RNA sequence: GAAAUUGUUGAAAGGGAAGGGCAUUUGAUCAGACA
RNA sequence: GGAAUACUGCCAGCUGGGACUGAGGACUGCGACGUAAGUCAAGGAUGCUGGCAUAAUGGUUAUAUGCCGCCCGUCUUGAAACACGGACCAAGGAGUCUAACGUCUAUGCGAGUGUUUGGGUGUAAAACCCAUACGCGUAAUGAAAGUGAACGUAGGUUGGGGCCUCGCAAGAGGUGCACAAUCGACCGAUCCUGAUGUCUUCGGAUGGAUUUGAGUAAGAGCAUAGCUGUUGGGACCCGAAAG
RNA sequence: AAAUAUGUAAGAAGUCCUUGUUACUUAAUUGAACGUGGACAUUUGAAUGAAGAGCUUUUAGUGGGCCAUUUUUGGUAAGC
RNA sequence: GCCCUGAAAAUGGAUGGCGCUCAAGCGUGUUACCUAUACUCUACCGUCAGGGUUGAUAUGAUGCCCUGACGAGUAGGCAGG
C-alpha cells in the first residue's frame, strides 16, 4: 500500500436541517411610495426615466408604466429600492391594473396581449396625465443630476 | 467577647432565638434632619492674603 | 535511544541547553573532588559530614570470615522447618519429640529474638543466642544447644 | 489583558490513566470509571485512582498486616481489596478465613491465604461481587518505608541517613559526626 | 410509560406557578421602589416645609469599574483590585459599603471610577451583561432556572430577584453579588469626557468616586 | 448558542420577567405623581439667597 | 550530471543600492466546482 | 399670582437610516400571541429574483502604487553600530560511548531476588535448560572487646479516605489502612544503679538519665530497561605559552 | 512625637462545669501539667476574595545587571 | 504677565519638516472628531478545566459529545511531532 488507510470513517450520511423560525412577512413600502406616483429610475435599462407607480406586486416590484406612448416605458416590473419616488401624483383610480401579476412575467416577438394591455392602461394615465399641463412633457423627459445638484437636499 | 457572646445567646437562646452577634464592621450612617430652630447656617468665605511679621 | 535523547532536541538552538552566559566549559569545579575543604564544602557538610579525618582502630590484615555470623531472629526460626514438615510439629509440640534445628546448618551464626513464637517445644542448636532468645525459646519448652 | 493570579494552563498534577500498558490493567481500569461514573458510591472512585498509582505508591500489603486489619473491632467478616500485590509473611502463624481481592498475590501469600480457607479475588470479580464495594476494607502499604525516602530531607542535624555506597568506619563517620573531630551533624 | 404530556403537565404547570410567584414578586418590589423613592422626595420638601435640612443616609452601596490598564501597578493596590474582582480593564463589579470596603476603594482610587448606581443602571447591567458564576464556568443569565438554580438557597428566584437583593444590599448580598460574574463592559461610546483619564474627577479627569455620576458613564460602556 | 438581550429582544424579555406585560400596560415608566402644595420656610428661602 | 558561477534566447523593472511585510490594480499562468 | 421653558434623570414609549456577522443542523428548552385551531421575531438565516457557468470568482506569480521594514550570528546593562565572524556554493562538520551512581517510571518475581563465571543443549556467537556458590536484601549499633529489638490487641492521644450501623434526608455513632503531629515502650552506645552468686574479683540481674545511633515497633526488596542528573574517562567540538 | 511601614489576636485545636494521675510542687489532694465524665452548632462569632488546599522528590539556567519616581550617602559636578 | 536686553564657537540645518502673527504662538474654557496587538460582541485554532457517554445490530474509548476560562517571552525545562 501506498498510504495506511484511516481507521475511522465519516458518515455519508447527510444530516436534515434544523427547524429554521423565519417567518416571510409581508414588506410595506415607503409612506413616499403610493399608486399614481411619478418616480424617478435609478437604475436599469430605463436608468432616469421618469415614469408612473402603479401597483405592488407579490414578489416586492413595483408595477410601473411609461406610459409607453410618452417617454417608451412598457407596463414593467422596478425594484423599490432603485426609484426616487418624487412627490407629484397623478390619479390611479380608473386604472384596472388588478389583471396584473408576478405569473404575467413569466419569462419561459411580442405577446400581441401585452401590445394590448399596455393600450388599455396608458389610455387611462393620458387621460390624466393631460389634466395637469406639462407633465407629459416632464414624463417624456429624462432625468440627470446637473452641476450643483446635491441628491441629499433636492426635493424631488 | 466571648463571655459575652455566650451570655445574650443563652440570654436570647431562653427568649425567642433572635440573636446576631458577629461583628459588623461601621456601616454607613442613616438618614436624618437637621433643624434651625437656634441654628441658622453662617456663611463662611475665604480670606485674603496677609503677614503679620 | 539516542532517538529519546534531548539532545535531539536541542538541534538548532544555538546553545544546546547549557547557557549562553555561563557556557559549558571544561571543568569550573575543579575535577572530582577537589575543594572538598574549600569552594566545595558547604556542600560536604550536609549530605556528607564525617567525611574528613579519621576515627577508629586501624585493623591490618583483617580477614571477614573471621567474623562470619548471620543472625536469626525467633522471628522465622520456624522456618527452617520445611513446611509440610512444620505442622507436624506445631501440633504435637511436646517434650520427648521436638524438632530438632541445626541453625547452623541452616547457615546461620547466631539467634536474636525479634519477638514471639508459638508456645511449642523445639531443640535449637546454634553458635550463639541472644539472652532474650535463648529465654523465649525456654518459655515454649524448648532448649539451646550449643555446637560448632 | 489580565493581571493573572494564578499560573494559566496548569495540568491538574493527577493521573488519569495509569501510566502502564498492561492491557488487562487498561480494562480493570475500565470496568472501573464504568462504575465510578454510575454508581455514586464512594469506594469505586477511591479504587479506579489507585489503579494509576505507580508501583512506588503501591506497596504491597503483607498477609500478616491483612490478618491485623480484621482483628479491627467488627471487621473480621469484610472483605479486604489491596489495589496492589499481597505478599506472604512467615511471622504470622495464624491466619484467618477472609476474602482478599487484589491485583496480585504472591505464590506464598495466596498459597497461606487458602490454606486457611480463604478466597483470592481479582479486582472485577470484586466488582461482580460488591457493586458499591459493600462490606469492603481497603488497606494500603507502608509508603514510606521505602529505602529511598531514608536519604530524604538530609541536612545538618536532621538524621537521615547519607547517600552513601561502602559504609562502615572510614566512611563518613569522623569531622561533622563527633564532638571531638571539629563538631557535630 | 406515562409522562407523554402527563409529567409534561406536572412540570408545565408547575411552572406556571413560578412565573406566578415572581409575577407577583416583581409587582410588589415596584410599589417598594415608588414610594421608597417617593418618601425621599416628600422627606426633602417637609423638611425645607419645616425649616430644615434632609440629609439623606450616605449610599450603601456603590458600582466600581477598573480604569486603568493592567501594568505598572503597585502591590498593594494591585492586590485589593483583585480582592475586588478587577482584574482587567473595564470590568466592574458592586461593591457594599462599609468602612472596611471603604477603606478598600481608598487605596485604588488611582485606577478605577466608581459612584452610586441607579435602578436603572443595576438592571441594564444585569439584564444584558449578567452571567452567574457556576462551577466557574461563567453561565450567562438568560432564564431564571439558572438562578433559582445557585441562588435559591438564599430566596431569589429570578434575574429581578437578582437585581433586588443588589440594589438594596439584601441580607445575603454577599452571595447575590459575588454570583455575578464581574461584569465586562467596553469602552465608553462617546468618549470619557476627559482629555486625561488618570486624575480624580474633582480635577477633570476620571479616577476617584464620582457619584451619581457613575451611570452617565457605565451605560455608555454598556 | 447565542445570548439574546432583553431590552431589544421583546420575547426573552417575557421569558424573565412577567411584570414586563403590566408595566407596559399601564405605562408605570411614566407614572404620574400626585401634585402636592407644601411650601419652604422662609429660613430656607432666605439663607440660600444670603451671601 | 545539483549548486555557486557563465553564454545565448524570451519576458520585465530600474532619477544615489537591492531584497522584505499588509493590501490591491495590471499582465502572465492555473486548480476546482458546475451539469 | 399662574403658567412656560432650560437643565438633570427615568420609561419593560414609538420609530427611520447604515454597517459587520448567519456559528449550529431532526426533535427535545424557557416562553410569546390566540376563545380556540393554530401562529411566532421564543435553545444561532431564511425566502424570493437575477447573472456567469467560466479565468467570471479564486490561487499562484511578475510589476506598479499607499503605508511600513537597518545585517544576521554573538558577547553584552546596552549592537543597525565607527564591536567580532561571515565574498559565493556543495559536501563534511560538534553532549557520544563506557564504568559506578541519585531521583523517577515501566516490567518480572517477592522476604526474597539475580538463567548467560560455568555446565547442559543446539536448526550453533541465537533460542532452550541448569547444580553449587556468590552478590545485594531480610538487624541494628560501638573506636572496639561486644551486645542485639513486644509491659501493652506491637501502646496512648489528635486529624484521617474508605467501610460498617441508625436515619426518608440531614445528620449521628462504630471502625479506622496510608500519611501527618505528639507522648511513650524496645535494641545498641554513653553515664548511673550494682540483687542472687562468686576460682576475692570475677559476675552484671535489676531499675534509672536535659545524652546518643544511617535502628525496632506484622518486612520491601532484588533484577532488567528508559529519560534526566552525577563522577572518572580525549568526555560537546576546535585552541596555548609550555613540559 | 507623627505619616508610611511592623508583632499578635478575631473560637470546635472553642468557652465553661464535674474531679482522676504523678516520683514534680504546696503548710496542705495545695498547685502544675495530661486526662475521664457533662453543658452550648453554624450570625460557630469581622470584611473581601479563593479556576481549591496541603505535601514530597528531583533537576536546568542564573549567581557582570541596568533604568524611572520617591527616600538617600560621597562628590562643585557628571549620561559619575 | 507676555515681550525685549542681559545671550560668545567652530561643515549648512533644524518647534520633526513646510510654514504660521485677531496663529498654525502663550494661558484657560467648551464641543466634535482621528486611531493600539488594549476594551466589547462574534467566528476559527490551540491549552487547561469541569460534565456526559461501552448499549449492541458498523468504522478511532489514547475516542465521541457538552460547557467555561486562558494565549508575551531570552536562559532554561518539558511535551507532541
Ligand atoms: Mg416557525
Ligand atoms: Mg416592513
Ligand atoms: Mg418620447
Ligand atoms: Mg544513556
Ligand atoms: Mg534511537
Ligand atoms: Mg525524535
Ligand atoms: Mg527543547
Ligand atoms: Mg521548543
Ligand atoms: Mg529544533
Ligand atoms: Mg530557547
Ligand atoms: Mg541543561
Ligand atoms: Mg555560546
Ligand atoms: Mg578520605
Ligand atoms: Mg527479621
Ligand atoms: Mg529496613
Ligand atoms: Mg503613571
Ligand atoms: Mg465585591
Ligand atoms: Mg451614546
Ligand atoms: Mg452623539
Ligand atoms: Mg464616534
Ligand atoms: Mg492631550
Ligand atoms: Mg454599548
Ligand atoms: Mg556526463
Ligand atoms: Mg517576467
Ligand atoms: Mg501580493
Ligand atoms: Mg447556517
Ligand atoms: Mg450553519
Ligand atoms: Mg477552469
Ligand atoms: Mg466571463
Ligand atoms: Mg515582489
Ligand atoms: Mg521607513
Ligand atoms: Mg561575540
Ligand atoms: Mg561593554
Ligand atoms: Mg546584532
Ligand atoms: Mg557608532
Ligand atoms: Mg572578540
Ligand atoms: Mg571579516
Ligand atoms: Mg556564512
Ligand atoms: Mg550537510
Ligand atoms: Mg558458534
Ligand atoms: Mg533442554
Ligand atoms: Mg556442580
Ligand atoms: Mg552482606
Ligand atoms: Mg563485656
Ligand atoms: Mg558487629
Ligand atoms: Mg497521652
Ligand atoms: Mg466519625
Ligand atoms: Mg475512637
Ligand atoms: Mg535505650
Ligand atoms: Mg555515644
Ligand atoms: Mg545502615
Ligand atoms: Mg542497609
Ligand atoms: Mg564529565
Ligand atoms: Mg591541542
Ligand atoms: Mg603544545
Ligand atoms: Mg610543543
Ligand atoms: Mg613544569
Ligand atoms: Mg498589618
Ligand atoms: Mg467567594
Ligand atoms: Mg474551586
Ligand atoms: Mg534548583
Ligand atoms: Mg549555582
Ligand atoms: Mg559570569
Ligand atoms: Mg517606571
Ligand atoms: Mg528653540
Ligand atoms: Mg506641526
Ligand atoms: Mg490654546
Ligand atoms: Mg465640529
Ligand atoms: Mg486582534
Ligand atoms: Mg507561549
Ligand atoms: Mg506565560
Amino acid at each position: 500500500s501506498a498510504q495506511k488507510a484511516p481507521k475511522w470513517y465519516p458518515s455519508e450520511d447527510v444530516a436534515a436541517l434544523k427547524k429554521t423560525r423565519k417567518a416571510a412577512r409581508p414588506q410595506k413600502l415607503r409612506a413616499s411610495l403610493v399608486p399614481g406616483t411619478v418616480l424617478i429610475l435609478l437604475a436599469g435599462r430605463f436608468r432616469g426615466k421618469r415614469v408612473v407607480y402603479l401597483k405592488h406586486l407579490e414578489d416586492n416590484t413595483l408595477l410601473i408604466s411609461g406610459p409607453f406612448k410618452v417617454n417608451g416605458v412598457p407596463l414593467r416590473r422596478v425594484n423599490a429600492r432603485y426609484v426616487i419616488a418624487t412627490s407629484t401624483k397623478v390619479s390611479v383610480e380608473g386604472v384596472n391594473v388588478e389583471k396584473f401579476n408576478v405569473e404575467y412575467f413569466a419569462k419561459e416577438e411580442i405577446k400581441a396581449e401585452r401590445v394590448e394591455d399596455q393600450k388599455v392602461v396608458d389610455k387611462a394615465l393620458i387621460a390624466e396625465i393631460k389634466k395637469t399641463p406639462l407633465l407629459k412633457q416632464y414624463l417624456s423627459a429624462s432625468f440627470s443630476l446637473k452641476n450643483g445638484d446635491k441628491p441629499h437636499m433636492l426635493k424631488f | 467577647r466571648v463571655k459575652a457572646n455566650a451570655a445574650k445567646r443563652a440570654e436570647a437562646k431562653a427568649q425567642g432565638v433572635a440573636v446576631q452577634l458577629k461583628r459588623q464592621p461601621a456601616q454607613p450612617r442613616e438618614s436624618r434632619i437637621v433643624s434651625t430652630e437656634g441654628n441658622v447656617p453662617q456663611t463662611l468665605a475665604p480670606v485674603p492674603y496677609e503677614t503679620f511679621i | 535511544p539516542s532517538r529519546f535523547t534531548k539532545t535531539r532536541k536541542h538541534r538548532g538552538h544555538v546553545s544546546a541547553g547549557k547557557g549562553r552566559i555561563g557556557k559549558h566549559r571544561k571543568h569550573p569545579g575543579g575535577r572530582g573532588m577537589a575543594g572538598g575543604q574549600h569552594h566545595h564544602r558547604i556542600n560536604m557538610d550536609k549530605y556528607h559530614p564525617g567525611y574528613f579525618g579519621k576515627v577508629g582502630m586501624r585493623y591490618f590484615h583483617k580477614q571477614q570470615a573471621h567474623f562470619w555470623k548471620p543472625v536469626l531472629n525467633l522471628d522465622k526460626l520456624w522456618t527452617l522447618i520445611p513446611e509440610d514438615k512444620r505442622d507436624q510439629y506445631l501440633k504435637s509440640a511436646s517434650k520427648e519429640t521436638a524438632p530438632v534445628i541445626d541453625t547452623l546448618a541452616a547457615g546461620y551464626g547466631k539467634i536474636l529474638g525479634k519477638g514471639r513464637i508459638p508456645n511449642v517445644p523445639v531443640i535449637v542448636k546454634a553458635r550463639f543466642v541472644s539472652k532474650l532468645a535463648e529465654e523465649k525459646i525456654r518459655a515454649a519448652g524448648g532448649v539451646v544447644e550449643l555446637i560448632a | 489583558g489580565i493581571d493573572h493570579t494564578s499560573k494559566q494552563h496548569k495540568r491538574s498534577g493527577h493521573r488519569t490513566a495509569p501510566k502502564s500498558d498492561n492491557v488487562y490493567l487498561k480494562l480493570l481500569v475500565k470496568l472501573y470509571t464504568f462504575l465510578a461514573r454510575r454508581t455514586d458510591a464512594p469506594f469505586n472512585k477511591v479504587v479506579l485512582k489507585a489503579l494509576f498509582l505507580s508501583k512506588i505508591n503501591r506497596p504491597p500489603v503483607s498477609v500478616s498486616r491483612i490478618a491485623r486489619a480484621l482483628k479491627q473491632e467488627g471487621a473480621a467478616n469484610k472483605t479486604v481489596v489491596v489495589v496492589g500485590t499481597v505478599t506472604d509473611d512467615a511471622r504470622i502463624f495464624e491466619f484467618p478465613k477472609t476474602t482478599v481481592a487484589a491485583l496480585r498475590f504472591t505464590a506464598g501469600a495466596r498459597a497461606k491465604i487458602v490454606k486457611a480457607g480463604g478466597e483470592c479475588i481479582t479486582l472485577d470479580q470484586l466488582a461482580v461481587r460488591a457493586p458499591k464495594g459493600q462490606n469492603t476494607l481497603i488497606l494500603r502499604g507502608p509508603r514510606n518505608s521505602r529505602e529511598a525516602v531514608r536519604h530524604f530531607g538530609m541536612g545538618p542535624h536532621k538524621g537521615k541517613a547519607p547517600r552513601i555506597l561502602s559504609t562502615g568506619r572510614k566512611f563518613e563517620r569522623a569531622r561533622g559526626r563527633r564532638r571531638s573531630k571539629g563538631f557535630k551533624v | 410509560a406515562e409522562q407523554v404530556a402527563a409529567e409534561r403537565a406536572a412540570r408545565k404547570a408547575a411552572n406556571k406557578e413560578k412565573r406566578a410567584i415572581i409575577l407577583e414578586r416583581n409587582a410588589a418590589y415596584q410599589k417598594e421602589y415608588e414610594t421608597a423613592e417617593r418618601n425621599i422626595i416628600q422627606a426633602k420638601r417637609d423638611a425645607k416645609a419645616a425649616g430644615s435640612y434632609y440629609v439623606e443616609a450616605q449610599h450603601k452601596l456603590v458600582f466600581v469599574v477598573r480604569i486603568k490598564g493592567i501594568n505598572k501597578i503597585p502591590p498593594k493596590p494591585r492586590k485589593v483590585l483583585q480582592l475586588l474582582r478587577l482584574t482587567r480593564i473595564n470590568s466592574g463589579t458592586f461593591v457594599k459599603v462599609t468602612k472596611a470596603t471603604l477603606e478598600l476603594l481608598k487605596l485604588i482610587e488611582p485606577y478605577v471610577a466608581y459612584g452610586y448606581p441607579s435602578y436603572s443602571t443595576i438592571r441594564q447591567l444585569v439584564y444584558k451583561r449578567g452571567f452567574g458564576k457556576i462551577n466557574k464556568q461563567r453561565v450567562p443569565l438568560s432564564d431564571n432556572a439558572i438562578i433559582e438554580a445557585n441562588l435559591g438557597k438564599y430566596g431569589i428566584l429570578s434575574i429581578d430577584d437578582l437585581i433586588h437583593e443588589i440594589i438594596t444590599v439584601g441580607p445575603h448580598f454577599k452571595q447575590a453579588n459575588n454570583f455575578l460574574w464581574p461584569f465586562k463592559l467596553s469602552n465608553p461610546s462617546g468618549g470619557w469626557g476627559v482629555p486625561r483619564k488618570f486624575k480624580h474627577f474633582i480635577q477633570g479627569g476620571s479616577f476617584g468616586n464620582r457619584e451619581e455620576f457613575i451611570n452617565k458613564l457605565v451605560k455608555s460602556m454598556n | 448558542v447565542l445570548k439574546k438581550n432583553p431590552l431589544k429582544n421583546k420575547q426573552v424579555l417575557l421569558r424573565l420577567n412577567p411584570y414586563a406585560k403590566v408595566f407596559a400596560a399601564e405605562k408605570l415608566g411614566s407614572k404620574k405623581a400626585e401634585k402636592t402644595g407644601t411650601k419652604p420656610a422662609a429660613v430656607f428661602t432666605e439663607t440660600l439667597k444670603h451671601d
